[PDB]
């Protein structure tokens, strides 16, 4: 009821635990499963959605609440990834040559970002603190940056000639650019086919989990070189058959949801902080 | 006799003026932008 | 917060990324200005009012109809300069209704399921290239009233080639829906309350906005301004000069994570 | 002033924390950055060194305090890594086929080694304890080993015939050799091309950090199979452009230096123990 | 240690003497003998190293503890001398012509130095105090000096014209330049085949002893004209046969080591501590 203020909450130890709410959340929540196209191709069964829905029902979920969203690959899925379910699970196939792209995708979807628009043609942009990044997504986003000194003259580049700009992104579907803080940069972005936004990492996004299918511990969802945390929402699975992968996902849905939580930014109690 | 210090620090704003005055007669030596970089190696075309 | 949301706030009566601004203006405004550097001038004029350099943003939209197709609200404060057209009144209202309020919308699969509106806060908001909403109310036996569930030509049309439309039907009644799902999408939306971080300035005309479906009320909130105009430069100058008053009418505490005009839940 | 003798130091659990010394250390210390030649090739700029120096200046490092050293590759760099700055950061590109070599390089520069000469063909050599290894470095190090029994006869090898020697390294720029302790070995090494030293791992080297660019966590700086310590001075980053890598290194230089410490063996305090 | 370096050590004047640690020192130490090529040539034996190792064993050293390093001559040895073992005995042949070179080598290896790089082409260098010298080492080190004045103009020399410089070293393998303190100098050095460093003499290096074979007391390890200290580590012997020299070294190894103090062995084998 008091939505604009952060009031302290006094809890008492020894307060009896409430019964398990897993059944109630399963009955009153929606699960989205994100898988690549090759998964469906290998499975080769036009009715596999119904089979998985029935298996989830055997596991508890009502047979109208599990959604299956298909994406071509990591690169395409990274353009405006919209996750609307109460609980989102993303099966991301591992490629040894796409480590940075997978890390960027996980950073984008495993964390909450507050993004403001960017007019590279109008303003010189600066990153204030470590939580600030430049997230750009599009069909082909190429970003070059020219740092400017206190006199607004470029460093190692000329503001007039974009050829001297330092290239940081080339033909990227998604890229999270981190430059030196407290320095103004002139930006050259292929805005005609990609959008760049100035974003802050508010914190974890608890309703999105990523299962890396058949790789190693390579995701780095933090730009700090000294930290490469492996949160509970990033799992790894060895695989040969996608049917086995989906059976493992179905059978351990309890644990997968346990690793996740309702989106803190969502729901009524988050009203008037950022959203709802 | 401590006043000298207190004055030396207090009146130090006038230092700026002195610098300006010393800059009045000083010659100006302005630099220009200098090319560096991956300078491509170009030579003559095959010549006979 | 959430664990202290349902707690009291006691106060005594005797006791005594920074903000970003977005300006949404029609393209005809920029055409009338005819200058290719006006954005920089307005940014500096705003900076006179205390907005840092890279804070104010200018977003262009072709017209009211096109802007209504899934509008996006980007900045902390969103001042929308809407040109008035006597022939587009409802549309303007619709946009305001979708922009000055917070909505909670769920997917609608019209082909498989009938739908009803539970209460006065429930509407059906549809957006896209062109919507043609045709409605067939049913009865307790699920037979259409003045319509045939099989024959869609007897359906009652409530929207035609709408880029945005908010449909309000009789509550407690199931309706079979024919929507041009190919070209536009419909959703069951609930109005939660005001969206305090968006203000709408009507350039020219008279007070015609109606952001409430109820016919008995047409409230003009502090976030609904109106100005007479002849030159767009004067419009932008008065927007810049009185930006303090415009922000006073707004609150920065309604900027969702995403720029959408409605929360979406599956 | 009481060098060469260890004395206990007594302190109280309520001494106030002193103010941050980060600014002073940046002002009065040097930083060396080691990168591969391909980094400069990809950057495709020649003023990039000055640009990075200015960016570091924005981070508090005085102009000229940051040094940029270049190496052709891991193999060439491993011949005799000589790190001289107060703080050493080594950017090491990942290659699976070079995994062990990378580890060896890290093992050589993330730890402090007390090395004595080895004169093969005149002395047999034992490895006394866990910390004793044989570090061979040169253009091409080929080490073959012949373990001897108590009577000085080889085990599975003939002292006279080198062809029977067990071959433990072939044409290596750097190799850390660990043999069974307490057993005398006859060594056949390409002395004309390589030099082998009997080294003791005293402890970690705190002023050298290695940032592994791309790949997974594969470094193994301890010979013991049961330990693979990823210390705080071993970092990993995903990459696609070297400019982003250098911007990450510059922006988070605070964290990188925090992970590191002054070389304990060096500096005046550790005088008449080993050095200075 | 470092937290107890600036703490007092109190001892009573009645603590009983401990037993002789000479045996334990020999057991846990390594000895390095540096001799010229002419010694090996005159000996003309392929097993003299093994004979000396066995004799040292008779004198208590373990088998693989004594090592022998050969240098062509004093001038050759003076280019980056490397001191490997815990105890370093250098048999230096006497030549009446190489007196200054003998003194320079002894000064370099009998003292601990703290050296820094000099970019002679960019900066004008001065010597701060009597402990500050310029040590140049290389294949051919030709150092010419141009002192300056308060106005930066040279005296007796022209900065533009190197031919007017005051040459102080020509065709040298090692040279220790001592110029007037507090005066800025501009230096011309053959950087292609020479490296010059600004060095400070920290103090004695007690683990390095020099035995002068033949001649008289000519070593002068102090730039100060008023003092020519003969330290305990500056031995001198008279010789006719190198075998007798080595026998004297072996027999009186007790006395030689007793004149040297352990714990002065740096982690690196260099003759100076390089700092950036
Ligand atoms: C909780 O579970 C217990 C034991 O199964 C049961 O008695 C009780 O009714 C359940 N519900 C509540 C609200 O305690
Ligand atoms: C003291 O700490 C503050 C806060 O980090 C810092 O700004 C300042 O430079 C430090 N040193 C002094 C002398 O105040
Ligand atoms: C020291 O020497 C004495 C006299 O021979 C002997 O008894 C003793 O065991 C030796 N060792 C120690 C540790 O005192
Ligand atoms: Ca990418
Ligand atoms: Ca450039
Ligand atoms: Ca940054
Ligand atoms: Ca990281
Ligand atoms: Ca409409
Ligand atoms: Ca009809
Ligand atoms: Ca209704
Ligand atoms: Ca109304
Ligand atoms: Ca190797
Ligand atoms: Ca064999
Ligand atoms: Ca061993
Ligand atoms: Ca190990
Ligand atoms: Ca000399
Ligand atoms: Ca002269
Ligand atoms: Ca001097
Ligand atoms: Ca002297």
């Amino acid at each position: 009821q008091n939505y604009g203020i952060n009031l302290p909450i006094t809890g008492s130890m020894d307060t009896a635990y409430a019964n398990s709410t897993q059944e109630e959340t399963f009955l009153t929540s929606t699960l989205c499963l994100y898988y690549p196209t090759e998964a469906a191709t290998e499975i080769n069964d036009n009715s596999w959605k119904d089979t998985l829905s029935q298996l989830f029902l055997t596991k508890g979920w009502p047979t109208g609440s599990v959604y299956f969203k298909e994406y071509t690959d990591i690169a395409s899925f990274s353009v405006d990834p919209q996750l609307y379910c109460d609980y989102n699970v993303v099966l991301m196939k591992y490629d040894a040559t796409l480590q940075l792209d997978m890390s960027e995708l996980a950073d984008l979807i495993l964390n909450e970002w507050l993004c403001n628009p960017m007019d590279i043609t109008l303003y010189y942009y600066q990153q204030t603190d470590e939580a600030n990044k430049w997230i750009s997504m599009g069909s082909s986003c190429t970003i070059k940056v020219c740092p400017l000194n206190t006199q607004t003259l470029g460093i190692g580049c000329l503001t007039t000639d974009t050829a001297t700009f330092e290239e940081v992104a080339t033909a990227e579907k998604l890229v999270i650019t981190d430059v030196v803080d407290g320095v103004n940069h002139k930006l050259d972005v292929t805005t005609a086919t990609c959008t760049i936004r100035n974003c802050k990492k508010l914190g974890p996004r608890e309703n999105v989990a990523v299962i890396q299918v058949g790789g190693s511990d390579v995701l780095d969802i933090t730009a700090d070189p000294t930290t490469a945390p492996q949160t509970e929402r990033m799992m790894r699975i060895n695989w040969k058959k996608w049917w086995q992968v989906f059976y493992t996902v179905v059978d351990y849905v309890n644990q997968i949801i346990q690793a996740m939580s309702k989106r803190s930014r969502s729901l009524n109690s988050a009203a008037f902080y950022y959203r709802i | 006799a401590s006043l000298i210090y207190r004055q030396l620090l207090t009146n130090s704003y006038t230092v700026d003026l002195s610098d300006e005055i010393q800059e009045i007669g000083s010659t100006k030596t302005q630099n220009v932008t200098i090319n560096l970089g991956p300078f491509a190696q170009t030579g003559y075309a095959p010549v006979n």
